[PDB]
């Protein structure tokens, strides 16, 4: 049943991030069939250079890769113009879903195939957390900002906001559901982790992405060199730190880049196994641009039409911030399993052992 | 620097008895200084609302100026026919240093019942030939929506480049649209084609219809 | 309280013009005068203002293009140099809170070609309700009036904006519906009227045999 | 009978730098022929000329004055003013507040932000190099 649960999963997943991506586009569209282009040029830029980071890290991962992967139909010649159109992302999509229906539909194949297919399923979840922090987290935050500038919600704005919401959900839960796999002995029932674990990512998640959407909405000229200055900050801190997640040491620009933005949302372990200082500072820090923006968001009041309602969004975002809260001490206080410390992905267990200390 | 007042939506639609909204951004603080007028085809602006919220002499109840700062918002309730107009929005907060600029208009299109195109055709009159010019006239009567094809067949062939249509505006008293397509030729071509015609398509014909007349007869 | 604009005419680029505003019913050293125009089909530009005390502002585009002026009855829009661009319709309107008394307007054109007379042909009757009308074709500036039976006959009266030819001329038709058994007894005339050639004509429109 | 004068908006907040247009209106018969708007100051009310400074401007109707100051200055412009309405019959008064929002309130994220990026680059700085 293990097969069947994979495969199902991937294509759930796989089809989650097609819809995102369909209703983006269509989102992008509508606002250039509608009116005012500079709205569907901003998104089509960001999606160009998530899509542009996705391909990068797809083509350094294959290349690094050692001996293995022999059944690439297409030549090495040819696969590098494939990522090169931003098809990487879908050829490791329907890669591992052929692995995986090849394998339920044998009998029962070799270990070696079965490790295969669950190497191909690790690599997908690193890419979707990355593509979703890079992709979906700037796209729900520039259609926020839009909504509350405009004052005119739309169907495919919400469809958007809602197909955001599920991928985020799903690349998280995918996310430490590999984590989780990666550790030996699964001694505890890592489903209910792994829902308590989204739950308490996507709660306080969702404050940090209404409040920038709120700044953006109020100052669209300032979201450049605020986002920029921040994005260089936390840039730096990760240059500070270790960083040695990929073989290539000139290619981990790529890689403090990604950790930078994903910073700049949320909590993402970096290196080394002190806990507790650099997550506290990070949310101190978190904490304090959200209330900025959130108190020049109070300022300038009488600024925005009258559209979304805030006097309803912010209580309920103050309330997720605390359940979010509340959940993640529940979760990494008492709730957290460390364990301690044929091909084997190395990149997983590489970031699984940085992520439990013990 | 001038303020720049930005109406939105362009254009907005309601039933007979519903209720619309307009939003006007100023490109500044204006405070509350916003006049609202309504403008007919042809006829003067009339002014509607002024200090955004006060109601002007002689004007229904149905119209409602709500905002300030920035955001400004006209509501009209009851929706009647009569209230097929562009509506445009002013500032006037120190006209000395920002200027008056007036926005960009809203069409309020009122939405009634469908109601199928009366077709009728004019020939060139003898008048008009004798001038050595010759326009056929097919005119589309009360009817609504205000999207209808006109077509022009002459001699079964299907013109197109020597015609002009026009449409007139709402009817106030039942909301339906009138619209004239003018075919122009020259006397050579008018007397070498014998059969004209006009087929009409609109959502209120269940079929294309075609009416059609013989040159001479 | 009332206003009523005169001076529009057709000129050609270059050209000054002046436009004037007469009011009535109220003194000019108690209200201050707008002056605002609109081009066919477009929005209203607001162009300038001359307060009670004399003070004029202009609007930021309209900078040097104009110049307004005001004696002890009526108030003067002067255009140094009009380009093809300055083709609308003129107010003028009294400033209290907004602009409250605005006027019929004026209408200003700009072009290189020359005044030309309309010509009329009827559009005979078909053969419960029958449809007929007068085509206002070839002429040149706008606009140009049409009334029926001196003005006795509105209802059903559909006048359709004019339309610009590929000659570059205006053209338009007024058309009417009546009751069919009223064509052989009551005597249906248009009063075609286009003030900038002193054009005036009155066509009947009989019925065909 | 005797005049009731109102401000438009009784309370204003405007900033340097920009033009202020305080207004008030009448509504009674007789109208209000003229007005008259004084600046309250400690145990004086000075009279506001027209074109006073090159930067006031008084703009009288029967029964509607506005009243622009333009080039808000923060030390004298900022207070209480009374608009003062004499009809045939009387005359009355009416009390509009001013204040002028500067730069340092206007540039409030700006400043914020850049506190913020120097705290956390001295936070990790130090967190870091040194201190671990
Ligand atoms: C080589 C360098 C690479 C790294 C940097 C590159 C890109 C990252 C940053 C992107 C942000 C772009 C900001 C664009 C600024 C210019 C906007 C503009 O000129 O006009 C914006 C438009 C104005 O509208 P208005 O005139 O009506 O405003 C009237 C406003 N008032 C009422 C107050 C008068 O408003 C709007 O568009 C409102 C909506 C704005 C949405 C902004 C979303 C920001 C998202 C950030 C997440 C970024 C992640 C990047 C990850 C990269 C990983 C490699």
């Amino acid at each position: 049943g293990a097969l069947l649960r994979d495969l199902v999963l991937g294509v759930l997943g796989t089809a989650a991030f097609l819809l995102d991506l369909g209703t983006d586009l269509w989102a992008a569209v509508q606002y250039a069939l509608g009116g005012r282009y500079l709205w569907a040029a901003l998104v089509l830029a960001l999606l160009g250079l998530a899509s542009v980071a996705l391909q990068l890290f797809s083509w350094l991962w294959l290349r690094a890769d050692p001996a293995g992967l022999h059944g690439s139909q297409p030549p090495r010649r040819c696969l590098a113009l494939l990522h090169l159109l931003q098809l990487g992302y879908l050829y490791r999509c329907v890669q591992e879903l052929r692995q995986g229906l090849l394998v339920w539909q044998q009998e029962e194949p070799s270990e070696f195939d079965l490790a295969y297919a669950d190497f191909l399923a690790l690599d997908i979840s690193m890419l979707r957390l990355f593509e979703t922090f890079l992709e979906t987290a700037p796209q729900l935050t520039l259609v926020l900002a839009i909504m509350l500038q405009s004052g005119r919600a739309e169907y495919y704005q919400w469809v958007g906001i809602c197909t955001s919401f599920l991928g985020i959900s799903w690349a998280l839960l995918d996310y430490h559901r590999a984590l989780r796999t990666c550790l030996p002995s699964k001694p505890l029932l890592g489903l209910g982790s792994s829902v308590i674990y989204f739950l308490w990512n996507l709660l306080l998640l969702w404050p940090r992405v209404l409040a920038v959407a709120l700044f953006s909405a109020l100052f669209p000229s300032y979201v450049a060199l605020h986002f920029l200055g921040l994005w260089l900050v936390l840039l730096l801190w990760v240059w500070l730190q270790g960083t040695d997640f990929m073989p290539d040491p000139s290619s981990e620009w790529l890689y403090r880049v990604t950790v930078a933005t994903i910073l700049y949302f949320s909590w993402f372990n970096v290196a080394e196994g002190r806990t507790r200082g650099r997550a506290i500072i990070h949310f101190a820090f978190l904490l304090s641009d959200s209330i900025l923006l959130v108190a020049t968001w109070v300022t300038h009041s009488s600024w925005l039409p009258s559209g979304i309602p805030l006097q309803l969004w912010l209580p309920v975002g103050c309330g997720c911030f605390f359940l979010g809260l509340a959940l993640r001490l529940v979760y990494y206080h008492w709730l957290h399993p460390s364990c301690c410390w044929l091909p084997q992905n190395r990149r997983m267990t590489h970031l699984a052992q940085k992520f439990f200390p013990k | 620097a001038d303020v720049v007042m930005t109406q939105t939506p362009s254009s907005v639609s309601a039933a007979v008895g519903g209720t619309v909204t307009i939003n006007c951004q100023a490109s500044q603080s204006i405070s509350a200084y916003l006049a609202w007028y309504q403008q007919k085809p042809g006829q003067p602006p009339k002014l509607l609302i002024y200090d955004a919220s006060d109601l002007a002499s002689g004007v229904s109840s149905r119209f409602k100026g709500s905002g300030s700062g920035t955001q400004f918002t006209l509501t009209i309730s009851a929706l009647e026919c009569a209230d097929a107009a562009t509506y445009y929005c002013q500032s006037y907060y120190a006209i000395i240093t920002y200027g008056a600029a007036f926005g960009g208009g809203t069409e309020v299109v009122v939405k009634r019942t469908v109601a199928a195109p009366s077709v009728f055709i004019f020939p060139p009159s003898d008048e008009q030939l004798k001038s050595g010019t010759a326009s056929v006239v097919c005119l589309l009567n009360n009817f609504y929506p205000r999207e209808a094809k006109v077509q022009w067949k002459v001699d079964n062939a299907l013109q197109s480049g020597n015609s002009q249509e026009s449409v007139t505006e709402q009817d106030s008293k039942d909301c339906t649209y009138s619209l004239s397509s003018t075919l122009t030729l020259s006397k050579a071509d008018y007397e070498k084609h014998k059969v004209y015609a006009c087929e009409v398509t609109h959502q209120g014909l269940s079929s294309p219809v075609t009416k059609s007349f013989n040159r001479g007869e | 309280q009332s206003v009523e604009e005169s001076g529009g005419r057709l000129v050609t680029p270059g050209t000054p013009l002046t436009l004037t505003c007469t009011v009535s019913g109220f003194s000019l050293s108690d209200y201050a005068m707008n002056w605002v125009r609109q081009a066919p089909g477009k929005g209203l530009e607001w162009i300038g203002i001359i307060y009670a005390s004399g003070s004029r502002y202009y609007a930021s585009w309209a900078k040097g293009r104009f110049t307004i002026s005001k004696t002890s009855t009526t108030v003067d829009l002067k255009i140094t140099s009009p380009t093809t661009e300055d083709t609308a319709t003129y107010f003028c309107a009294r400033y209290y809170a907004g602009s409250d008394i605005w006027g019929p307007g004026t209408l200003v054109t700009v072009s290189s070609a020359s005044t030309k007379g309309p010509s009329v042909f009827p559009l005979a009757p078909s053969s419960g309700t029958a449809a007929l009308g007068c085509l206002v074709k070839d002429y040149f500036p706008e606009p140009v009036t049409v009334s029926w039976n001196s003005g006795a006959l509105t209802s059903g009266v559909h006048t359709f904006p004019a339309v610009l030819q590929s000659s570059g001329l205006y053209s338009l038709s007024s058309v009417v519906t009546v009751p069919s058994s009223s064509l052989g007894t009551q005597t249906y005339i248009c009063n075609v009227n286009h003030k900038p050639s002193n054009t005036k004509v009155d066509k009947k429109v009989e019925p065909k045999s | 009978g005797p005049p009731r004068v109102k401000a438009v908006k009784s309370s204003e907040h405007i900033n340097e730098g920009e033009t202020a247009m305080l207004v008030c209106k009448s509504e009674s018969v007789p109208p209000v022929t003229d007005w008259a708007w004084y600046k309250i100051t400690d145990s004086e009310d000075k009279a506001l000329m027209q074109g006073s400074e090159s930067r006031f401007f008084v703009s009288s109707s029967q029964g509607r004055s506005e009243l622009h100051i333009e080039n808000l200055n923060m030390e004298a412009d900022p207070g209480q003013y009374r608009c003062q309405g004499t009809s045939s019959k009387g005359s009355d008064q009416a009390i509009i507040t001013l204040r002028v929002r500067s730069h340092l309130a206007a540039l409030w994220p700006f400043l914020g932000i850049v506190a913020e990026v120097l705290v956390l680059v001295t936070i990790i700085f130090i967190y870091e190099k040194r201190r671990k």
